[PDB]
């Protein structure tokens, strides 16, 4: 069974321009477990990206939390790019302070 | 106050590129506490919760030992499933296993469970009686007859009703100050432009634990069940969760709406308006 | 604690 990943991009703490925070990229409901997740800042790859231990939920589909330290500004863009067999092209979801 | 101890196992083959990928995660409620990863330079059962750091070497050695036994069984099981389904060589296949015990408020066993999946599909499952199996196809049935012959159900029932429950209460003991804590949601309502005469009221529930939460938007009693956008509960990454619910509403009429946050950590239901 | 019972398919 092949299932397409769901993505949520959001900060750990309430976003405040200039305040260090953590940006999360929650990717769920995907299978097989092979997947590539990338976090971007103004379209460019963010180096250090922490990855939770992959696991699976009730329906067997996998999920994982990728995150990085970041300091939101009014202008900087943040996204999560996910590559997975279920998808023909990479899925890029932008961080929406409001989402 | 319901609890559970669950262990998750996943084996993913990768021919010509190493031995199967075996990873195991252990959970107490909505908190992961142990983990084993076959790809680590030194695969071992390791703590993933701060309250599991005073367990000493013996504990991990044992777990690491058991984890490896299972890892091997999964290597062989992969190869076996490959045959039962006659899949060509060189393909990647996943084998999943999850079992655990739910403990009721009274502290007694609520129920136990154990099931497998192959390629992400239900394969075989121990029934709620903890004595019989549910085989999804002819392949699974083969596994069923074998496990029946080995009296495996009996073994799982014993572990699920005993050892599983004993370790749960025990881990709850270790993780007291966090596992039994119940961080209530920090809830607020946000306003958002959408159209010329409609705004989006987003009800946020932040930093709560456990993950189980209830968010609903309503207009004068009536629940706006269909107009409600709900985001799957998500981990803040620090051990607590986040979730929000939104409703599309006409400008000037925001104040009329109200969202109701329900969660174990609250003295009583919250009611937010904006 | 992990169950010790091995489940071979």
């Amino acid at each position: 069974i092949q299932k397409t990943p769901q993505i949520q991009v959001y900060s750990r703490h309430p976003p405040e321009n200039g305040k260090p925070n953590i940006l999360n990229c929650y990717v769920t409901q995907f299978h097989p477990p092979h997947i590539e997740i990338q976090m971007l800042k103004n379209g460019k790859k963010i180096p250090k990206v922490e990855m939770s231990d992959m696991s699976f939920s009730k329906d067997w589909s996998f999920y994982i939390l990728a995150h990085t330290e970041f300091t939101p500004t009014e202008t900087d863009t943040y996204a999560c790019r996910v590559k997975h067999d279920s998808m023909a092209e990479p899925k890029t979801v932008y961080w929406d302070r409001d989402m | 106050g319901q609890h559970s101890l669950q262990y998750f196992h996943t084996a993913v083959s990768r021919p010509g590129l190493g031995e199967p990928w075996f990873i195991s995660v252990g959970y107490v409620d909505d908190t992961q506490f142990v983990r084993f990863d076959s790809d680590a330079e030194n695969p071992r059962m390791e703590p993933r919760a701060r309250w599991m750091e005073q367990e000493g070497p013996e504990y991990w050695e044992r777990e690491t030992q058991i984890a490896k036994g299972h890892e091997q069984s999964f290597r062989g099981s992969l190869r076996t499933a490959q045959s039962y389904y006659n899949q060509s060589k060189g393909g990647s296949h996943t084998l999943q296993w999850m079992y655990g015990c739910d403990m009721g408020s009274d502290g007694r066993l609520l129920r136990g469970y154990l099931q497998f999946a192959y390629e992400g599909r239900d394969y075989i499952a121990l029934n709620e009686d903890l004595k019989t199996w549910t085989a999804v196809d002819m392949a699974a049935q083969i596994t069923r007859r074998k496990w029946e012959q080995a009296g495996i159900a009996e073994k799982d029932q014993a572990y699920l009703e005993g050892t599983c429950m004993q370790s749960l209460r025990r881990y709850l003991e270790l993780g007291k100050e966090t596992l039994l804590r119940t961080d209530p949601p920090k809830a607020h309502v946000t306003h958002h432009p959408r159209s010329y005469g409609a705004v989006t009221l987003r009800c946020w529930a932040l930093g709560f634990y456990p993950a189980d939460i209830t968010l609903t938007w309503q207009l004068n009693g009536e629940e706006l069940t269909q107009d409600m956008e709900l985001v799957e509960t998500r981990p803040a990454g620090d051990g607590t969760f986040q979730k929000w619910a939104s409703v599309v509403v006409p400008l000037g009429k925001e104040q009329n709406y109200t969202c109701h946050v329900n969660h174990e950590g609250l003295p009583e239901p919250l009611t937010l308006r904006w | 604690i992990l169950m010790e019972h091995i489940h071979k398919l």
